[PDB]
């Protein structure tokens, strides 16, 4: 199995501790390697953050707050990152890496979630199509999705009264830059069929409750 | 100081050379420990490909990968490259070239990459690249925007009235058609007081094929 296992995902609340475990395989003793740590949020390279050998070597990232410590625990045979008053911005994914047999090995990385984020309703945006486009014999109607929390929702789309499930493609809800998620839902349609209701809507359920959004020729 | 430029996105057929590069400014490549190249496939961990270190010249590449990879330096032109031959779809990653640290422990020397360039998606595939098609979506508050439509293979870029518009701004992760091709959408919310008088354009960025569309936005 791999060198390095680290959980897929980790919740932890605010203002707490985190403890992130970089798990070494049994033949391969956590008290003879350093452990690095480097941070990677949605878009962005990742950033070294630490490395820890022991408390008499180690070394912080240049610009990275003293929130963040290493550690180990030999009878677990694991590396830690320790991250002290857990921010909301600490929600990232988090790499261990040692050197072994001359090779920079990675851990597979966990997923930080902080928990405590406050439920929240999608703002939603329909646009119809462009005289552009329409010009181009296409039409598409773009329902774009923000600011909602937790991340699921599920997107239905009505020509005037009536259910349209052909030409629609809709993203996975993906995380924001503000920790809350977007989405977006796009249908395809002929100038014909937009010009022959007398509108279209998008409708996003969220939490068992909806947003519809109408737009007309 | 120093900062590393990488070279952009693109789309590669089967068993053709992947080529990167990366080049230095704010000081020299030379008389630091090294560098090093590191990729991220969409959606996975990271990867390290391998590294080169300055006082010798000499490569530790991933023993899995190196028969195909060629790392090196060119210091008059201040310059990193990585090669990679005979790619596949496995090779599909967004590639990061690194400055590699070397730090003292206690019965070793290690090392950490400890700069970043910012990223080249290099997509492995048979199909062929295709621009976008870029429409406006016309709009206190008003939200205004641009769909991006059918394009091939990822990244787009977006930026409003060439960057200097960046407040209200949100650009949508992109959606996979069943065609195969992406569509996304930017949308920026602005006052609706300035909308006779402040001019609106959309800068959408498609580098994989050197086009590049501005599309003027107006009520």
């Amino acid at each position: 199995q791999p060198v390095l296992t680290q959980p897929t995902f980790l919740s932890a609340s605010p203002g707490a501790s985190a403890r992130l475990s970089c798990t070494l395989s049994s033949g391969i003793n956590v008290g003879s390697y350093s452990i690095f740590w480097y941070q990677q949020k949605p878009g962005s390279p990742p950033r070294y953050l630490l490395y820890y050998y022991s408390d008499s070597s180690k070394y912080q990232g240049s610009g990275v707050p003293s929130r963040f410590s290493g550690s180990k625990d030999a009878s677990a045979n694991a590396g830690l990152l320790l991250i002290s008053g857990l921010q909301s911005e600490d929600e990232a994914d988090y790499y261990c890496a040692i050197w072994h047999n001359f090779a920079c090995v990675f851990g597979g990385g966990t997923r930080l979630t902080v928990l405590g984020q406050p439920k929240a309703a999608p703002s939603v945006t329909l646009f119809p199509p462009s005289s552009e486009e329409l010009q181009a014999n296409k039409a598409t109607l773009v329902c774009l999705i923000s600011d909602f929390y937790p991340g699921a929702v599920t997107v239905a789309w009505k020509a005037d009264s009536s259910p349209v499930k052909a030409g629609v493609e809709t993203t996975t809800p993906s995380k924001q830059s503000n920790n809350k998620y977007a989405a977006s839902s796009y249908l395809s349609l002929t100038p014909e069929q937009w010009k022959s209701h007398r509108s279209y809507s998008c409708q996003v359920t969220h939490e068992g409750s909806t947003v519809e959004k109408t737009v007309a020729p | 100081q120093l900062q590393l430029q990488e070279s952009g996105p693109g789309l590669l057929k089967p068993s053709e050379t992947l080529s990167l590069t990366c080049a230095v400014s704010g000081g020299s490549i030379s008389g630091g420990y090294g560098w090093g190249w590191i990729r991220q496939p969409p959606g996975k961990g990271l990867e390290w490909i391998g590294s080169i270190y300055s006082s010798s010249g000499s490569t530790d590449y991933n023993p899995s990968l190196k028969s195909r990879v060629t790392i090196s330096t060119d210091t008059s032109k201040n310059q990193l490259s990585l090669k990679l031959s005979s790619v596949t779809a496995a090779d599909t990653a967004v590639y990061y070239c690194a400055r590699v640290q070397n730090i003292v422990v206690v019965f070793t020397i290690k090392e950490f990459f400890e700069l970043w360039g910012q990223g080249a998606l290099v997509t492995v595939s048979s199909a062929s690249t295709k621009g976008p098609s870029v429409f406006p979506l016309a709009p206190g508050t008003a939200a205004l925007g641009c769909l991006v439509k059918d394009y091939f293979p990822e990244p787009v870029t977006v930026s409003w009235n060439s960057g200097a518009l960046t407040s209200g701004v949100h650009t949508f992760p992109a959606v996979l058609q069943s065609s195969g091709l992406y569509s996304l959408s930017s949308v920026v919310t602005v006052p609706s007081s300035s909308l006779g008088t402040q001019t609106y354009i959309c800068n959408v960025n498609h580098k994989p094929s050197n086009t590049k569309v501005d599309k003027r936005v107006e009520p």
